[PDB]
């Protein structure tokens, strides 16, 4: 075990609509956007996201 | 002495409370949970990994017979071939140029680096909650950890703290979990010794040294067909590789109520759920009787522009006169509004102005300086930002979630049509009792 530079992506910008966000995101390379909820219901999404 | 209250599991949350006692001035405390954490019962069935297949030496018997053996070795295959005349470098290797036969074995073993990637499966049971509190009552503030189930007295220097039981029961982990390289999946994996090929638990150890491994991989063990001395094999994918490409997505991106999944022990903290009951018993020498707190003649309460927000959207002014300097408490005594101070400096006159937070749209609550009530009247807008970086301080009641100006309007409807209905009515009994009395 040791440790190793990973990459920081390009913080997105958030739009802030009612009752949601739209996120605004850069990505050359995939890299992983997660979401949930925090209620009984967690409704959890996964994608590796290419380009803007 | 004691106070038995309920608060609302929400780690970072302060919960405000006074206590009145008969005889004494009104002391504030508050209750935070600061941390959670909700460790289940578990253990290990076995462990798993990439398997390494190992073909001996192979056996060769040139003018003879060979008989397969038995084994405890891991998924141990072994077969006779005869008819067969290998060869090497330097020729050929036996004397007779059939019957000649060859004994194959294969068996599987952990790869050397599975000291490294390896999974743990684990069995769960009754997980148990456990939180860090911070209170303070008056001067003093107070650090606990507690056992959330009822009867356990919280630890308390100078105090006594019992919570529990928690108000649900929850879990994040079902009765099967997998623990890889930190990170936990709800996964139904094989009982031990009930292994199947190409799937997860295909090999079974109780540790990585352990010597006593089994296995069931469906080795094949084929007839040579070759001159050269070959163990020709063919095998079932590995299991834990499969499931390394179809694990799916761990328990710290689906566990419920914003748990964070943690190893080592397996737990899941700083989750929101649940409301829990404390029963507290206060020191006696953190009471001050009335003849010594200032007491204030009169209050009045002005409130400023507020919004039902997540933040402190609302302010107030308390006009007070005091008889005498001191260090009063402030209190708030509805469930849809807190305040963010608890206690205040008080002179003969003056005033001191209070943030609040609501969730409702009219502001009619009651409000305490040194102990006297004073109500506050106003109706709060909705707010203009859509989304904050903070949690809601208070619940949202049916009650106190319509508005005054809608409350009015309902009312007037249906009394109007209850009014209809009773002036029918009394229309019907009196002009039908009339014919009673005229004749």
């Amino acid at each position: 075990p040791t440790v190793c530079p990973v990459p920081l992506a390009h913080t997105p910008t958030v739009t802030k609509w009612f009752k949601g966000i739209t996120l605004h995101l850069t990505a050359m390379r995939p890299t992983l956007l997660t979401t949930r909820k925090l209620g009984l219901r967690a409704d959890a999404t996964a994608e590796w996201i290419t380009g803007s | 002495f004691e106070h038995a209250t309920t608060v609302p599991n929400v780690p970072g949350i302060p919960y405000k409370a006074l206590v009145e006692r008969a005889g004494y001035a009104p002391l504030n405390l508050e209750i935070t949970v600061v941390s959670s954490e909700l460790t289940p019962s578990t253990n290990k069935e076995y462990v798993t990994c990439k398997f390494h297949t190992v073909i001996p030496s192979p056996q060769v018997k040139c003018c003879g017979s060979l008989e397969c053996k038995a084994s405890s070795k891991a998924d141990y295959t072994c077969r006779v071939f005869g008819g067969v005349y290998p060869f090497m470098w330097g020729g050929a290797q036996c004397f007779c140029d059939s019957e000649n036969t060859q004994l194959s074995e294969a068996y599987v073993e952990f790869a050397p680096d599975c000291t490294i990637d390896h999974a743990v499966a684990l069995k769960v049971h009754t997980a148990a909650l456990k939180v860090g509190l911070r209170i303070v009552y008056g001067n003093t503030t107070a650090h606990l950890d507690t056992f959330v189930n009822g009867v356990t007295p919280g630890s308390s220097r100078d105090l006594k703290v019992i919570a529990g039981p928690i108000s649900a029961a929850f879990s994040p982990f079902d009765h099967k979990v997998v623990i890889r390289k930190g990170l936990v999946y709800n996964y139904d994996f094989p009982e031990y010794g009930a292994m199947k090929p190409g799937a997860f638990g295909d090999i079974q150890a109780s540790s990585l040294d352990a010597t006593d491994i089994v296995a069931r991989t469906d080795i094949r063990l084929l007839k040579p067909s070759v001159k050269n001395i070959h163990v020709p094999y063919t095998q079932a994918v590995s299991g834990y590789e499969m499931w390394k490409n179809n694990s799916g997505r761990p328990l710290q991106e689906t566990a419920p109520f914003g748990c964070k999944i943690e190893v080592e022990p397996l737990r899941a903290s700083n989750c929101a759920y649940g409301h829990i009951p404390i029963s507290i018993d206060i020191p006696d020498a953190a009471f001050v009787r009335s003849s010594e707190s200032p007491t204030i003649l009169e209050v009045s309460c002005t409130v400023a522009d507020c919004i039902y927000s997540a933040d402190f959207g609302g302010s107030l002014t308390l006009q007070y006169k005091a008889d005498r300097e001191g260090h009063c408490p402030v209190h708030s005594h509805s469930t849809t509004a807190v305040l963010k101070e608890a206690t205040t400096h008080v002179t003969a006159v003056g005033s001191i102005t209070l943030h609040f937070s609501t969730s409702s749209p009219q502001a009619n609550f009651i409000v305490s300086l040194c102990g006297k009530k004073s109500t506050c009247n106003a109706e709060c807008k909705p707010p203009a930002d859509h989304i904050i970086g903070e949690p809601h301080k208070v619940d949202q009641e049916f009650q106190a979630a319509v508005s005054k100006t809608s409350w009015n309007w309902l009312l007037a409807l249906f009394g109007g049509a209850s009014s209809l209905i009773v002036v029918g009515l009394i229309v019907l009994v009196c002009s039908s009792m009339l014919i009673n009395t005229r004749r």
